[PDB]
């Protein structure tokens, strides 16, 4: 397995720190690689006609899409990901991305906080029954609430009982946790099996916490590593 | 700490040193035979009761080359006292002219000493970067290889036995100055070898770091936009010879007259040592300018481990924006000379590095004469021995036998550093580094 | 002159104002047409075909691509003019914009001020004479300082009378401030005038105050008008 890293600020370098090993080799381009991420020098001294995946997180969308057209025609290198912060772009990736112009590869329910790949996986899940979405924040759940349909939208905070007891804890299935406090979202999924919630889904942002998840009576983790490494590692 | 793994590649140093010692022997040599056998003693005594390994660095460095003379002396003991032959040893040992004063293979050793003395320094010099693998032997090798060839060739051409060629091509490889006779040049003198001998002293002693891209297929070679600079100041010597010898109506032939005139001038000025003129059809003042032309010495990335382009060069242009901040110290100043903008770090180091290196020029001095040494003779040999020429010429009493062999020790620490940086010497004495 | 603006901003509302009249006709996209400036169906509905020049200034660099890439190919529309805030991308605009694909169209010396066009017609004067780039800033400065080659490069503050007439101002051609808040500009340079200045070239950042520089003293003004609207009007 053979990647190339573009961008190595605090989501490549992290990557990389993830990924090194016996089965992966790991180049990182940064102006390792020192150039510019879509310069197709650049990209060739990273070896990217050999390559089998390229991750393309720099400062800039603009040039993630560059390096990623610049590295297909020029290289034909296969699996290209990239970092599109632009909700303008992800309003037609559709038409933008997934038709190859752009060549960029990639009883009761209740979710807490908000996630995009969350979102997706609970827009996967809301069809088969309706969907208890509660966030924090008010200006986004109520900007969320008129911009999508299908979906219960509540608020409250998740730090005291009195929302989540409220809601009569027994009478749903799942308590899903979004929140990006890491584990804060730990101790308090312990907490939340301990007012009586069935199931706790924990937001976990680290791979490298499986030897920390390990012995826990938190009954299921949940790490954006094993889906946004598989795309590349399918 | 760890002396296990100190002693055992120290000593396989030692015998690694040693091994290249059965020159004499060729020519049928047992003390040398002897010395292999003793430090190859060391090194197995070394090796066989340690087994350990470690991997500071600057007493790693301190260390390689104090193993120089620590096998040069020993067949001395040529009847001549044992200051004074440890004196002679390093003399034939460094690649310097340190004349007081033989058996054929003895002579032969001497000049094969200058050989190793000609590539050991510069394998050096291109391998400090890890404190500021072994695949340059094979191109230090074809190059070395062309230029040993080119010389002796050189010398075969005009009409002599190749074992004469090849004499004089070991003798020339390190130029210390020495030849079949004292006299420079003077006992011998065919004109093609003077010609030739003259641009062989031009390209060998410049530049070589700057074309080992001739290693490469690739052809780089057309450089021409360290060069301009260094082309006026000869150019420059050129046309003060010609002055001179126009005023002074020396010699009418031109063949003569340039052809010696102009070897006499380079030669002396590029720090190859070949000196055959007593300098009386000169005025005196030109063997004063001549022995200030002998401080110039090396290019980067060159055998002559002296004051270089480059720094001189920064100081006088680097020193013009000076000049320019002694207009207004309200103007920023960032220039650039060639290829790219230079940094502020390094360059302090350049002119601390130039003062210290003053200060050190001061402890010579002061010393040399302190000791008891006369106050011009001596002075004339001072500046000839930081460069590393030979005995000063004005007011001449080269040959100094009757000199103060603790003196003499003094002579040989202030000769090595002259070819070493003085420096790795410096950090070991100085409090608060124990 | 059939003209569209992509993004109703700052920049391509006022370039709106300034330009309405008889032989021009404006439209504006921002999401008049309202739709994302990218998509072939807003391009087109404004247009696109017939049109004569875009201009894309809206809030992203990737966007203002985007568009001119859809113009371009899907309607053939000439004279693109684009926004590009991305020094990454102008570090390559030769291999990226100049080959086409992406296919965006657009004695003593002494200038104040660091103008990007007036980089550019300093950079066309300044191979005839030395030029005295002096500079208020530090930090856009000490970054510049070694940056640049060919120009000579200077700091001390515009007002000050005491650094402008240190340097006899009575020994430089010109005086040229690239300063933005123009008014100041204006009277800066009628004070340049009062030193003895020669030449004094101002920035002035509206086209539409020609009315308001015409009974000037100032012997000559500058706007960024007359330049980047005429790539486009010729």
């Amino acid at each position: 397995m053979k990647i190339i890293i573009l961008g190595a600020g605090q989501v490549g370098g992290t990557l990389a720190e993830n990924l090194v090993g016996e089965n992966n080799d790991i180049t990182i381009v940064d102006n390792v690689v020192n150039g510019h991420a879509s310069h197709p020098d650049v990209l060739h001294e990273a070896g990217a006609q050999d390559a089998d995946m390229l991750v393309a997180v720099t400062n800039t969308d603009e040039t993630n899409m560059a390096a990623c057209q610049v590295a297909f025609t020029l290289f034909n290198t296969p699996n290209r990901v990239a970092r599109i912060r632009s909700p303008e772009y992800l309003a037609e990736k559709e038409a933008l991305f997934k038709s190859g112009a752009i060549p960029v590869d990639h009883r009761r329910i209740m979710i807490v906080g908000g996630g995009n790949i969350g979102a997706s996986l609970a827009k996967r899940l809301e069809q088969t029954y309706s969907v208890k979405l509660i966030e924090r924040d008010y200006q986004r759940a109520e900007k969320l609430s008129e911009q999508l349909e299908n979906t219960i939208v509540f608020c409250g905070d998740a730090a005291d009982q009195e929302l989540l007891t409220e809601e009569n804890i027994d009478q749903v299935d799942v308590f899903i946790a979004l929140t990006n406090e890491d584990e804060t979202n730990i101790m308090s999924a312990m907490l939340a099996k301990r007012m009586g919630a069935k199931k706790v889904m924990v937001l976990i942002q680290r791979g490298a916490y499986v030897d920390l998840v390990q012995g826990g009576v938190i009954d299921v983790a949940i790490s954006p590593q094993q889906a946004t490494i598989s795309a590349l590692l399918t | 700490m760890q002396f296990r793994s100190i002693i055992r590649i120290v000593g396989l140093l030692l015998a690694l040193f040693s091994v290249t010692m059965l020159a004499p022997a060729l020519v049928a040599g047992v003390p040398f035979v002897t010395t292999f056998f003793v430090l190859l003693f060391c090194g197995a005594m070394c090796w066989f009761p340690n087994r350990r390994h470690k991997h500071d660095g600057f007493l790693i460095v301190v260390l390689f080359w104090t193993v120089l003379g620590s096998a040069g002396s020993l067949p001395f003991l040529p009847n001549i006292s044992v200051t004074d032959a440890f004196f002679e040893s390093f003399s034939a040992l460094t690649t310097t002219g340190a004349t007081v004063i033989l058996p054929k293979a003895i002579l032969f050793y001497r000049q094969f000493l200058q050989w190793f003395g000609g590539m050991g320094i510069i394998v050096l010099a291109v391998a400090i970067l890890p404190v500021l693998i072994a695949e340059t032997a094979k191109a230090l090798w074809y190059i070395y290889l062309s230029l040993t060839i080119a010389c002796a060739v050189a010398f075969w051409l005009a009409g002599m036995t190749p074992f004469d060629a090849i004499s004089h091509s070991f003798s020339t490889i390190a130029i210390g100055g020495f030849s079949t006779h004292d006299a420079s040049m003077g006992y011998f003198d065919s004109y093609a070898i003077n010609l030739i001998t003259v641009v062989f002293l031009l390209i060998s002693a410049c530049n070589f770091t700057l074309h080992f891209a001739a290693f490469a297929s690739g052809g780089v070679h057309p450089k021409y936009y360290e060069f301009r600079a260094f082309i006026f100041i000869q150019v420059l010597l050129f046309l003060v010879c010609f002055l001179l010898l126009l005023k002074h109506h020396s010699y009418t032939s031109p063949y003569d007259a340039f052809d010696q005139a102009l070897f006499q001038t380079v030669s002396i000025s590029t720090t190859a040592g070949f000196t055959t003129t007593g300098f009386a059809d000169w005025p005196l003042f030109l063997p004063v300018l001549l022995l200030f032309s002998s401080f110039i010495g090396g290019c980067a990335g060159s055998t002559g481990g002296g004051m270089k382009v480059i720094r001189i060069l920064l100081l006088t242009l680097q020193g013009a924006r000076e000049l320019k901040r002694l207009v207004h110290p309200r103007a920023v100043y960032t220039i650039k000379v060639g290829g790219s903008a230079l940094p502020q770090r390094v360059v302090d180091a350049v002119w601390g590095f130039f003062s210290a290196y003053a200060l050190v020029f001061v402890v010579c001095m002061l010393g040399l004469i302190a000791t008891g040494m006369d106050e011009l003779s001596a002075f004339s040999a001072v500046a000839a021995t930081l460069n590393n020429l030979g005995p000063g010429l004005g007011e001449v009493a080269l040959h100094f036998g009757d000199v103060n062999d603790k003196a003499k020790w003094v002579l040989i620490v202030s000769m090595l550093f002259g070819r070493l940086e003085i420096f790795t010497l410096l950090i070991l004495l100085t409090p608060t580094f124990w």
